[PDB]
């Protein structure tokens, strides 16, 4: 109904960390097990973090806005999903005993926060390493680290070049003084399109460099490629002419038929005569065709493919030059499919298939899958998300933070450090996410099976005396440096994460009463 | 740490009740393992009796309430599709293995370390496999072997009364199906037929097929030695 | 605490009246105010509001989170009309509005409990409220205080804050606000009114962000159509043709062949097609038009004719852009040529009437700007920067800061806020309520106490001390209001407020916190007006 004052901020807090709890041993590359229990009466032993919080309910809108947080992460950076959810948690836990036992205004805590997440970020930052985002050799080996223990690691050749070639292909790599620096804005989610095609094997997996159509024709079998194409684009229908007037056709008697049908012959054929002037090899009409029409046009030696959209023939015309007109007698000699090697019409799974390519490149690709199964074409296509996942993470940003938990544990210690100048009531709470950001560091030593403290203690002096570079490893649990146990992970993952998960925190910190109603 | 109309185990009550839903399952299907085991009985619920000692049947038949218990007998279901036996084997294995574990966990152990460990084992168990096995002789013609091995399936699921009955049949209807120039087998070359008013132990192999209508007039053949079939 | 089973006035309902109502009164009015009270004040919190189907949203909107409220009590459903009223006719205040309005029913209740019959709280407080009006009257003022100083630049230098160009907000706070200035018209009969949409914004990578310029009239984001023409024409006197018509030599038909077969059809289609456009070209020109702005664009032997006669001639304008050269120049836009089947560029009246019109390079950019004219309220400014990329941060944040400080602007009365109207009508008021001597005076002391409960709730809100924050104003507004009826006087400091971000007490005139006079008399007088109906009820029957 109603919950007011410190209750509201408890509850916030204490739903919050049970999202965080859900899901807090599932972290790291030893991620235990949970078993969840379906009301049907199945039950998965599922580990990945995704899937555990999207299968459970929660009823506290707090919980709900962390699981809303992790969508917002997935779509924004290919991963960090639980990282976020854990040190979201664990700031509010850690904001607890300041919200509430010391009586510091949500104001103070929030504004707190925000210069902590300003400082935690300069040190992200200060701790990183660069990498030669043009070296595709260089990339090859940091791409190969989202493909392992993957189907198809015995291809990561394959499926690294396609994600190097589609995201280099959609990378905005610009920088100057008078439109700025683009920071190598890429898109994975429209312009590296993929598409799943029966047969052949994870190898057989192609780019295409312009527009794939997968609209039938009016005479399936067509050559094999045409080597000099002329494409027209027109958006005139081939059929009747009408004029300008109101007039609409009424005939009552049988005999009168004929001579719209003999109109009609006539002015179809003229209209077909003026497309077939410039000798084309695809006509693309945009409203309808009349069966006279595609006669008319196919005996000349002709694919003509009738209803497609303007969106279609906006992007056709970008790869085959040939001008979208409105009247048949707006066509142009100059509407030619030149700059091309050749058009495909071949068809795969028996299944028709009209390819486009040229060798330019429209700001974007197509990627083609093959697989002897739709099982095989499933793990390629989402293997290969992965490897475009982790291309554009490192090519969004020429550098890599360190892992295990070595980037988490230097953001602690240097804003610990920090709070030391920090003087004022904010002091208090701004320690809190230094505290916060060892839930990483913490999680992974109890994955490994040693004690919390002992080795986090060991881990601690290593960041305080040495480089920051020193992290947990994953296998023997010990502290180890992540030069020789390199672990780089892109350095938006750890950017988002903590730029996220503070900025969840500052807003369930700042409610303070939960009302229903409609 | 918890939604309304939700529950959870955070403590390692986790452990427990996974260990303890396995050993109860281990505690059912331990009897049906070997030639000298006990015989299990299903009630459909409607009245009709059915018994078998096959893991497979058992598993697969039953209905189990215990979700963890659930996870180990579909687990152990698939052999089915694999194998074709060693289910109850597997279950038995899967039961005294979280018993050792939980002995090991009381202690402190992380279930990481025994995990790591088991694989470990798993490996070298292969290992061991590959150089404990003996090879067969190559050749098809070995019937008293192959006798031997319809014998000891047999035994583990009849009362060893109808193991003299079935063996042979068992035998010799695979070898019959038996591809030339030792190729493969499709044992679904065997028919499989019931029929009543006769005891078990008259269970006999019929070198070709048997029909169900026959003739309807008292003058048909009783028995042709030889004939010409449209 | 409830009420039922009253097992009289035998009916088939429920029979509640007395005290007992007037509790439930107290308790409805104050679960409702509570809501919104939280959220008061830019330094206030939001709140999560639940529907009934599993889904929420978060907000600090006073207007959205009581539309959103679930309200059972009737005595609620009283501030429920409350807030609507006021969202309807002044669109802001309607958290301040419920909160006084419930402090004002719940101190009633303890004169009720005093013996004060509810008709002489009713009209005692109507009379306080009648004369806190005529106080806020005598407190208000037009825009002032812009020479030797300026106020619009707190606010403008506020609004940009969180934007990239706050960087360098000491500057360019001065052109928001010299910007928006020189863009106050009259509308029709002298409304004295700042456009919706003025100063017109362009952007330069030139130079530094520091070196953005402030141009007199409107600029145009277009160049002469030929580098032959002047840059600078007709010093004196320039008239500026604006048209959307083309100069693009005439196509008879777009759906027609010409077939030309006799010499003389090669004269008459000729001359044809061009001289639709150089006979308008020819009236373009004896119009006096020395700048010549045309949408649908210019053909070449028309340009040459315009680059004689020194023509600073333009096409592919923008039609948006002519829009605000013509109105702004007293002109209408040629969408077409008429006036009994001629044809005329229609000079004074399609041609806009200013003193000159030069194109000016930017470094490495260029435009057409306009410097005056007869009557236009118009400006423009070109932001410079860092980037393209930031450039549109930029001009995003000054269109931001200028529709901030238009709105304080477009009030022609405003009274300072934070607290100053409040408090200040608590002092003032409690004087008053000494003149009465009867019932009305204790009515008119509890209406002024109940005042303070804004400056209050915004206090708690900052996170700070209320017990010093509202005290201290009381101690500043006391002496303004000590000395005031007196009318002695050579210099009063009125006004203080709370600044809710540093937590001290500051005049609140040149800090510039702002509220339109409008909003507080219609606030004030709206709250009471639900405490009148809330008091009223003294019997409640459930059927």
């Amino acid at each position: 109904e109603r919950t007011t004052g410190r209750q509201a901020q408890i509850s916030n807090i204490t739903a919050a960390k049970a999202v965080a709890d859900v899901i807090r041993t599932c972290l790291g590359p030893k991620a235990m097990l949970k078993m969840l229990l379906d009301p049907m009466g199945g039950l998965v032993l599922t580990n990945d973090g995704h899937a555990i919080l999207r299968e459970i309910d929660v009823a506290h809108p707090a919980a709900k806005s962390m699981l809303e947080l992790s969508r917002t992460q997935d779509e924004e950076v290919g991963d960090g999903t639980t990282t976020v959810i854990i040190l979201a948690g664990e700031i509010l836990a850690q904001c607890a005993p300041y919200l509430i036992e010391k009586n510091i205004h949500p104001v103070i805590i929030i504004q707190a926060l925000k210069k902590a997440l300003t400082d935690a970020l300069e040190v992200i930052k200060q701790v990183s390493k660069p990498v030669d985002v043009e070296n595709d050799a260089a990339m090859k080996k940091l791409i190969q680290a989202s493909i392992g223990t993957k189907y198809v690691i015995h291809w990561s050749e394959k499926m690294c070049e396609l994600a190097l070639d589609a995201v280099k292909t959609v990378r905005k790599d610009l920088g100057q003084t008078v439109e700025g620096e683009p920071n190598f804005e890429i898109d994975i989610k429209r312009y590296v399109r993929v598409e799943k095609i029966p047969g052949g094997d994870v190898l057989d997996s192609r780019v295409l460099k312009g527009v794939l159509l997968n609209k039938d024709v009016v005479h399936p079998k067509m050559s094999r490629h045409i080597e000099n194409p002329r494409v027209v684009l027109l958006d005139c229908p081939l059929e009747y002419k009408k004029g300008e007037s109101q007039t609409n056709i009424e005939i009552e008697k049988e005999e009168d038929w004929n001579r719209i049908l003999q109109i009609e012959e006539e002015q179809v054929q003229l209209m077909c005569e003026q497309i077939l002037a410039v000798r084309p090899t695809l006509v693309i009409t945009e409203k309808g065709v009349s069966d006279l029409a595609q006669h008319y046009l196919l005996k000349g030696g002709c694919s003509v493919l009738r209803r497609v959209k303007k969106s279609d023939n906006n992007r056709i015309a970008r790869v085959t030059g040939a001008t979208i007109v409105n009247r048949v007698e707006d066509l142009k000699e100059s509407d030619v499919g030149t700059n091309c090697g050749l058009f495909k019409v071949e068809m795969i799974g028996d299944e028709y298939f009209s390819f486009l390519d040229n060798c330019k490149e429209p700001k974007a690709c197509t990627i083609m899958l093959r697989g002897g199964s739709k099982d095989i074409l499933n793990e390629i296509d989402r293997n290969l998300q992965d490897a475009m996942a982790v291309a554009r993470n490192v090519m969004l940003s020429p550098s890599l933070s360190p892992g295990g938990g070595a980037t988490e544990m230097a953001v602690s210690v240097k804003l610990a450090e920090k709070a030391k100048q920090l003087e004022g009531i904010q002091q208090w709470p701004y320690q809190a996410v230094a505290d916060a950001m060892e839930c990483i560091p913490r999680t992974l030593i109890q994955n490994a099976g040693g004690d919390p403290i002992r080795l986090l203690s060991q881990l601690r002096a290593k960041h305080a005396q040495g480089n920051f570079t020193t992290g947990i490893d994953g296998d023997k649990g010990k502290i180890v440096d992540m030069v020789s146990y390199g672990i780089w992970e892109p350095e938006v993952i750890k950017q988002q994460s903590v730029k996220t998960a503070i900025e969840s925190a500052c807003l369930l910190l700042r409610v303070d009463d939960i009302v229903s109603g409609v | 740490l918890l939604n309304p109309k939700a529950e959870s185990l955070r403590r390692d009550a986790a452990l427990k009740v996974n260990v303890t839903s396995a050993e109860g399952l281990q505690s059912v299907l331990e009897t049906n393992l070997g030639p000298k085991g006990t015989l299990k009985m299903l009630v459909d619920g409607a009245g009709n009796i059915k018994l078998t000692k096959d893991g497979k049947v058992l598993l697969t038949e039953m209905q189990i309430q215990s979700p963890t218990a659930v996870l180990i007998a579909r687990a152990a279901a698939a052999q089915d599709e694999i194998t074709g036996d060693g289910t109850t084997t597997v279950v038995c294995l899967v039961g005294e293995l979280l018993r050792q574990a939980h002995r090991f966990i009381q202690e402190g152990v992380h279930p990481r370390i025994i995990t790591d460990g088991f694989e470990i084992a798993r490996k070298e168990s292969m290992k061991f496999l590959d150089e404990f096995k003996i090879s067969k002789t190559n050749l098809s013609n070995d019937r008293e072997f192959l006798l031997q091995v319809a014998r000891s399936s047999l035994l583990t699921k009849v009362d060893a009364d109808l193991t003299e009955v079935l063996t042979p049949i068992v035998t010799d209807a695979v070898l019959s199906v038996y591809d030339a120039q030792a190729d493969n087998l499709d044992l679904h070359m065997v028919e499989i037929m019931q029929m009543q008013h006769l005891s078990p132990k008259d269970t006999t192999f019929i070198k070709g097929l048997v029909l169900d209508h026959g003739g309807r007039h008292p003058d048909m053949p009783t028995r042709v030695k030889n004939a010409y079939v449209l | 605490f409830n009420n039922s089973r009253s097992d009289t006035l035998f009916l088939g309902g429920e029979k509640i009246s007395g005290d007992d109502i007037r509790n439930q009164n107290v308790l409805a009015t104050m679960a409702v105010a509570n809501v919104v009270k939280s959220s008061l004040g830019p330094v206030g919190l939001d709140k999560m509001l639940v529907d009934d189907i599993g889904d929420f949203t978060v907000t600090n909107d006073g207007a959205t989170i009581l539309s959103l409220l679930d309200v059972q009590h009737p005595a609620g459903k009283i501030l429920v009309e409350l807030a609507q009223q006021q969202d309807r006719e002044i669109g802001d205040g309607t958290t301040s509005v419920v909160i006084i309005a419930s402090e004002l029913l719940k101190r009633a209740n303890e004169l009720v409990k005093n013996k004060i019959h509810p008709t002489t709280i009713i009209t005692g407080f109507r009379v306080a409220l009648r004369e806190a009006i005529r106080f806020i009257n005598e407190v208000l003022s037009t825009s002032v205080d812009t020479l030797g100083k300026e106020t619009l630049i707190n606010i403008a230098k506020t609004s940009m804050s969180s934007k990239i160009i706050g960087a360098d907000s000491d500057f360019f706070s001065n052109m928001v606000v010299d910007a928006l200035l020189a863009v106050k018209t009259q509308n029709s009969k002298g409304e004295i009114k700042y456009p919706v949409k003025a100063v017109n914004v362009l952007k330069a990578h030139g130079k530094s962000a520091t070196e953005s310029l402030l141009v007199p009239g409107y600029a145009l984001n277009c160049t002469v159509a030929s580098q032959a023409m002047p840059k600078r024409i007709a010093g004196g006197n320039v008239k500026i043709a604006c048209l959307d018509l083309n100069l693009q030599k005439a196509r008879m038909a777009m759906g027609v062949q010409i077939n030309i077969d006799d010499p003389e059809q090669l004269e008459q289609i000729r001359k044809r097609e061009a001289g639709i456009v150089l006979e308008r070209v020819k009236k373009i020109i004896d119009a006096g038009a020395q700048v010549v702005l045309t949408t649908k664009g210019i053909d070449d032997l028309c340009l040459k004719e315009f680059v004689e006669a020194k023509i600073m001639g333009v096409r592919r304008c923008k039609k948006e852009d002519l829009r605000r050269i013509a109105r702004a120049t007293g002109a209408t836009l040629v969408s077409s040529m008429s006036n009994l089947e001629g044809e005329e560029t229609f000079e004074s009246s399609y041609l806009g009437l200013c003193d000159e019109v030069v194109q000016a390079k930017f470094s490495d950019d260029e435009c057409i700007l306009i410097k005056g004219t007869s009557k236009h309220s118009s400006s423009s400014i070109i932001l410079r920067g860092a980037n393209d990329y930031s450039l549109d941060e930029m001009e995003r944040s000054l269109h931001d800061s200028l529709s901030v400080v238009k709105r304080t602007l477009e009030s022609g009365n405003v009274v300072p806020g934070g607290g100053c109207v409040e408090a200040a009508l608590n002092i003032y008021l409690d004087n008053f309520a000494t003149t009465v001597g009867s019932r009305e005076q204790l009515a008119i002391a509890e209406f002024a106490a109940a005042l303070l409960i804004i400056p209050k709730t915004l206090a708690v809100n900052a996170a700070k001390d209320s017990s010093e924050l509202v005290a201290k104003l009381r101690s500043y507004h006391a002496a303004s209001q000590m000395a005031k009826p007196e009318d002695v006087k050579r210099r009063s400091y009125r006004n203080y407020g709370l600044d809710l971000i540093r937590g001290k007490i500051v005049d609140e005139i040149h800090a510039g916190v702002l509220e339109p006079t409008i909003s507080k008399v219609k606030s004030l007088k709206s709250a009471l007006e639900a405490c009148v109906a809330i008091l009223r009820i003294d019997t409640m029957i459930t059927v």
